[PDB]
RNA sequence: GGUUGCGGCCAUAUCUAGCAGAAAGCACCGUUCCCCGUUCGAUCAACCGUAGUUAAGCUGCUAAGAGCAAUACCGAGUAGUGUAGUGGGAGACCAUACGCGAAACUAUUGUGCUGCAAUCU
RNA sequence: CCUAAGGGGGACUCAUGGAGAACAGAAAUCUCCAGUAGAACAAAAGGGUAAAAGUCCCCUUGAUUUUGAUUUUCAGUGUGAA
RNA sequence: GAGGUAAAGCGAAUGAUUAGAAGUCUUGGGGUUGAAAUGACCUUAACUUAUUCUCAAACUUUAAAUAUGUAAGAAGUCCUUGUUGCUUAAUUGAACGUGGACAAUUGAAUGAAGAGCUUUUAGUGGGCCAUUUUUGGUAAGCAGAACUGGCGAUGCGGGAUGA
């Protein structure tokens, strides 16, 4: 029905930092 | 462990924006596109009317830019609305109209502009612009600069716009932001701006709530009971306001109870005032050694 | 492998580092740059010498290196190996470039080796200890000298240590409470600032 | 004076958080399980970025909330408040003066458990804030709110354990 | 491979000064050219339309054309062993008014007005311009500066 | 002089932490039938000025505050540089001569000024 | 390479950090605070941009017609582009 | 007016980089384990804070010298009011004008075998050298740019001899 509008402007990425499993 | 953010570096490579726009109050893109004058048309200026809403006032002037700062041509308040009849809702849409036609009518007066360029004399809601007489001088050219006020279809900033309108002054403008536009059926329902023209949106809640909520309309409405108003009476406020509106537009500004120069004595007698270097330095001193009582 | 030093010897070309631009660089040899005590206060070693370039010129890292090994050595050998800390001032931030490793058609050069551009006046080596070591350490240096080409004078320093006060302003900004340590160096009152901060880090600060 | 009407502590909003992992049907029925609750239409949430681990893909409708205000919020915050006995934590507070709790079952809130629709569990937040608020968030003269007048970890948790008799412990 | 493009070399030139990015004070946009004023041209790296050629940036001309947005400047240009005209159309945000005209418009005025007065008086006022000419005698008197004798100073090293 | 609306220059105006603020203004603030917009009258829209408050916004003051601005028997006539020699030096480089002349550093001082209109204890 | 990634308007503010919320963890979604741009703008790099030029929404076709002037390369010829 | 090179800077952004010190709840591990509590201790390593050594053709707040644009009047400055289909709400402006006022110190220096203008045509279109700035190269009587001056095209005195 109604859905959040994206905000962050890296819409085009593919993963993202702060991942990185060893934290 | 994070990061300090507020370094010294950071201060120090910190722009400013323009000081009215860290006040949040200019909107410098609109601005500057209101202003802005064909390089041609040397120093022939373009006129603004500025229109601004506080809790309880209504603001329009016709202002023209200039490298100094801007220069107020008129100004019309709300709070001038009493002495042309009506005291109470100066913050209706119907209060902003009036508050668009009585600066239209001042600054037509102050031109010149009276017997030519009448206006819209019997209001009937219909949108209509002021077209220039033939063989003779343009009507008035101001341009409507609302702010940061949103722009919505039923917005009060809208009344002055065509109460500026129908008060004379050419301000070009569409229909389709007033009060009564079907967005479904692209058409004005000029019935409906004739009504929120004079104060029928706030009548027809009169009469519904005291026939609902009695008590609510007693503590939403006192001022109207007081003065034995009911909303069968209220067109005619607007109406006989307008008239009167027309009739002597002329400022009258407030007999004053002080001069300037008491009002400055006074407020004069306030505000903190700047500490002497050598007082700060004794402050100081006293602060340098009252930290002793912790060499432990 | 590695031509003599007289193919790089002068400030031919422009400043030469490691960037985004070039990456495939060796390492520099000289890696250490703090030898002897290096955790010793500033009142432990109050005695400064410097070698000093009197040459606008190059010194590889090898040769800093080099020299840098002998001045240890010997300085650990005569006064012990906590009688002093040795500093190299200069760091070799300038890559060398080698061509053949036809003609002179493409002739733009590989990375081959770093080096460091001194000016005159310039200091390459600083060595802290205490005063009743001051032979050792000048002739310490006085080695060292002899791994560099070109010119260099062994300076006795005016000041106290690696700081920038005579060794007279020290003894007046400490015994005044100006002046507290911060491991190997020093932190020097401010009269600017948070009052009380500062304050608070100078306990021992006889105000006027 | 510390003790001013307009210093009020009072609920600024409740935010109704579900994050199913997945897509579809299901995604569906947490959207209705909250439109129940709430009454209002729910807002479905988009993966902001793709985790083949998690199952999710960018743009991939995965979790769904919705935003309450007013009498409705102190509501069914009671009604979430019940399924805790009402005791919080001392860590479930944050720094800004805001709170949260997160129940497991949707259907100890007190709403009718149908087989089609399943269980889902639930996670709560609160936004504390005192009169003036506005202040940060209106479109024009937009300005911060001066430190006495912010909601801070402590004033906040008094204010909860007054305000619900309840008690916060700090395992 | 030799690139020769438009905006080349302009990576410093066109820049904003520090601290001093993003929109554009309005008195640029208030201002008033005429036909025959002289303008300064210093290219605005926000405004990308009507931006001058960076052969423009830092040169002084007189405006010839005056358009909604833009106006019209007329320099010459070196090319070889002559001066060609050059007529560039620059948005206003690109230019300036030339502070030359108004030291030497007022030049005038101060000769108009003293030489009028000195025709008031009866007398006789010199307006032409002079250099600056070597200073007359004069005379020191050494109370309280009796002169303090200097010497050259000995070699210290000061590391 | 304070305050509001519109501004010019765009930190001497910003940031952080405290404290104070008469009058008026501004503000927070109350309400949802209507125009309008939202997941949410929170924002936006409309109504009342009625029920409350200077708590916040805002203003002013405080701070060997950070930052910013200005000044200089500050550093320094230093670095650099235009010009000259059948100057020094194997060279690297350096001195001198006629001129121009920084940046960092240091110290001191300051912390918005102002145009149009309106208004006020 | 792009019917939008062109044009206009409007609304919003990006990278990132801290503190918080069932499964949920370093990374899923939610909230507040901070956040001069440390992001994003097709593609190299530089410049430029914050109530926008970035993100999202609405409407569109000015990516249309007639030909002149000008700037860059320059012979002040052509082409491309503006 | 413009500039972003020399210099300078890095307890200023970006990027690089040496050393300690004091602190923190994802300390990253080892060790002394106490039986396990992740709750202490010794330690190294991470981060954070205030410092410290050294750097940049494709870094930078600042920022020269030299070189560089314009102006320094009679075709100038001011006053009044004529024209227009352009412009202004206008009787407002824009441009071009009529008429009037300001006389040789007519608005800096120095110079000027005078200034301006036109047509037509030759040879040439391999260059090289010196100082200084400068790129590639270990360098070259090597290769390539910047300004000027030269040789070429030029004898004469000096450098023995030598573009
Ligand atoms: N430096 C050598 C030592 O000092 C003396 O040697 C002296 C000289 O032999 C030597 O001078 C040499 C000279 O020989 C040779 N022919 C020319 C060379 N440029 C000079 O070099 C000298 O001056 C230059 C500056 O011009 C300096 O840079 C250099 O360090 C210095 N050695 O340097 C000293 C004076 O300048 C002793 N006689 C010798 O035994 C001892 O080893
Ligand atoms: N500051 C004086 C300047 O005189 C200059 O020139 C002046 C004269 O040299 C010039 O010539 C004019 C001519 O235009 C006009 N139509 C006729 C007039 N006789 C001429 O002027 C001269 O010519 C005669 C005849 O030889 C001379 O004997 C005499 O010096 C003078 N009257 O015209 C001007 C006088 O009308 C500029 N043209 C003028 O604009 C400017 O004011
Ligand atoms: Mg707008
Ligand atoms: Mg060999
Ligand atoms: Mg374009
Ligand atoms: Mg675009
Ligand atoms: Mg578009
Ligand atoms: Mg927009
Ligand atoms: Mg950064
Ligand atoms: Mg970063
Ligand atoms: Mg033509
Ligand atoms: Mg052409
Ligand atoms: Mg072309
Ligand atoms: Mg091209
Ligand atoms: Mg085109
Ligand atoms: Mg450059
Ligand atoms: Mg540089
Ligand atoms: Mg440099
Ligand atoms: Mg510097
Ligand atoms: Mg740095
Ligand atoms: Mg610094
Ligand atoms: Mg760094
Ligand atoms: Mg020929
Ligand atoms: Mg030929
Ligand atoms: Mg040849
Ligand atoms: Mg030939
Ligand atoms: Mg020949
Ligand atoms: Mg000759
Ligand atoms: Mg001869
Ligand atoms: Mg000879």
């Amino acid at each position: 029905k109604n859905t959040s509008s994206k905000k962050s402007d890296a819409a085009p990425a593919s993963a993202d930092p702060a991942k990185a499993k060893k934290k | 462990m994070q990061k300090e953010f507020r370094t010294s570096a950071y201060h120090s490579r910190f722009q400013t924006p323009f000081r009215r726009r860290q006040e949040g109050k200019t909107d410098y893109y609109q601005r500057k596109r209101l202003v802005t004058q064909h390089k041609a048309k040397y120093n022939s200026p373009k006129y603004r009317l500025v229109v601004r809403f506080t809790n309880k006032d209504i603001i329009a002037q016709i202002v023209s830019a200039h490298i100094t700062g801007d220069v107020v041509f008129t100004a019309a308040y709300a709070h001038e609305l009493p002495r042309y009849g009506i005291k109470y809702g100066l913050t209706n849409w119907s209060a902003a109209y009036a508050v668009g036609l009585l600066v239209a009518r001042r600054a037509l007066q102050k031109l010149g502009l009276d017997e030519t360029y009448t206006g819209v004399e019997e209001v009937e809601g219909e949108f209509e612009l002021t077209e220039a007489v033939e063989d003779g001088p343009r009507p008035f050219k101001v341009f409507l600069d609302i702010g940061l006020q949103r722009t919505t279809t039923g917005a009060r900033v809208f009344g002055v716009l065509k109460g500026a309108s129908d008060g004379g002054l050419y301000v070009p403008h569409s229909p389709n932001r007033f009060p009564g536009w079907d967005i479904e059926a692209e058409e004005l329902d000029a019935e409906l701006l004739r009504k929120y023209i004079f104060g029928g949106h706030v009548a027809e809640y009169m009469e519904e709530l005291l026939d609902d909520d009695e008590e609510k309309y007693k503590s939403i409405f006192k001022n109207y009971i007081e003065e034995e108003i009911e909303s069968e009476d209220v067109e005619e406020i607007y109406a006989n306001a307008h008239e009167a509106i027309r009739a002597d537009p002329s400022f009258k500004p407030t007999e004053k109870k002080f001069t300037k120069e008491q009002y400055k004595a006074e407020s004069k007698k306030y505000r903190q005032q700047k500490l002497t270097r050598a007082e700060r330095q004794a402050k100081v001193a006293k602060k340098i050694a009252e930290f002793k009582a912790q060499q432990e | 492998a590695r031509r003599p030093a007289r193919c790089y010897r002068y400030c031919k070309n422009k400043p030469y580092p490691k960037s985004r631009y070039n990456r495939a660089v060796p390492d520099a040899k000289i890696r250490i740059y703090d030898l002897g005590r290096k955790k010793a206060t500033v009142d432990e070693f109050p005695l400064c010498i410097h070698l000093v370039s009197n040459e606008l010129e190059q010194l590889s890292s090898e040769a800093l290196e080099a020299a840098r090994i002998c001045a240890n050595k010997y300085i650990t050998k005569v006064s012990g190996r906590d009688s002093f800390h040795l500093r190299v001032r200069v760091h070799p931030f300038h890559v060398l470039r080698i061509n053949k490793m036809q003609g002179m058609r493409g002739a733009w050069g590989k990375p081959h080796g770093l080096a460091a551009r001194v000016s005159i006046g310039q200091i390459i080596m600083s060595a802290r200890t205490k005063d009743s070591n001051k032979d050792v350490v000048i002739e310490g240096l006085r080695r060292a000298r002899y791994k560099f080409p070109g010119q260099q004078k062994i300076i006795i320093s005016k000041k106290w240590g690696f700081t920038p006060l005579n060794r007279d302003e020290y003894i007046a900004k400490k015994t005044n409470g100006e002046v507290i340590d911060d491991g190997a160096y020093v932190k020097f009152l401010s009269r600017k600032g948070n009052l009380e901060a500062n304050l608070q880090q100078f306990p021992n600060y006889q105000y006027s | 004076k510390s003790q001013n009407v307009m210093r009020e502590l009072r609920i600024e909003k409740l935010v109704l958080n579900i994050c199913v992992g997945e897509s579809g049907d299901r995604l569906t029925r947490a959207a209705k399980v909250l439109e129940q609750l709430s009454g209002q239409t729910p807002v479905q949430s988009k993966a902001r970025y793709t985790v083949r681990t998690f199952g999710i893909r960018r743009n991939e409708k995965i979790a769904v909330h919705v935003t309450v205000r007013g009498p409705k919020a102190e509501e069914i915050l009671e009604r979430g408040l019940k399924v805790k006995e009402y005791q919080l934590r001392s860590k479930n507070f944050s720094a800004t003066g805001n709170f949260g709790f997160g129940i497991d079952e949707h259907i100890d809130l007190g709403i009718k458990y149908d087989p089609s629709i399943g269980i889902y569990g639930m996670d709560f937040y609160v936004v504390m804030g005192r009169a003036g608020a506005r202040v940060t968030r209106r479109k024009r003269a937009r300005s911060t709110i001066g430190n006495s007048h912010k909601t801070n970890k402590e004033d906040t948790i008094q204010w909860f354990k007054t305000r619900y008799d309840a008690e916060v412990l700090d395992k | 491979g030799k690139s020769r493009g438009y905006r080349s070399g302009t990576r410093y030139a066109f820049q904003r000064d520090f601290k001093k990015h993003g929109a554009i004070p309005l008195s640029t946009y208030l201002k008033v050219y005429k036909v025959g004023d002289i303008v300064d041209i210093k290219a605005n790296g926000s405004i990308q339309k009507g931006m001058p050629h960076k052969y423009y940036h830092g040169k002084t001309g007189i405006v010839y054309n005056v358009t909604k947005s833009s106006v019209g400047v007329i320099i010459n240009k070196v090319v070889g062993n002559r001066y060609i005209e050059k007529r560039v159309n620059l948005r206003v945000e690109h230019v300036k008014h030339s502070a030359c005209r108004q030291e030497f418009l007022n030049r005038v005025k101060s000769n108009a007005a003293k030489k009028r007065e000195a025709k008031a008086n009866g007398e006789t006022v010199y307006l032409k311009r002079q250099a600056a000419k070597p200073r007359g005698s004069r005379i020191i008197s050494t109370e309280g500066n009796i002169p303090q004798t200097l010497a050259p100073v000995a070699y210290e090293t000061f590391i």
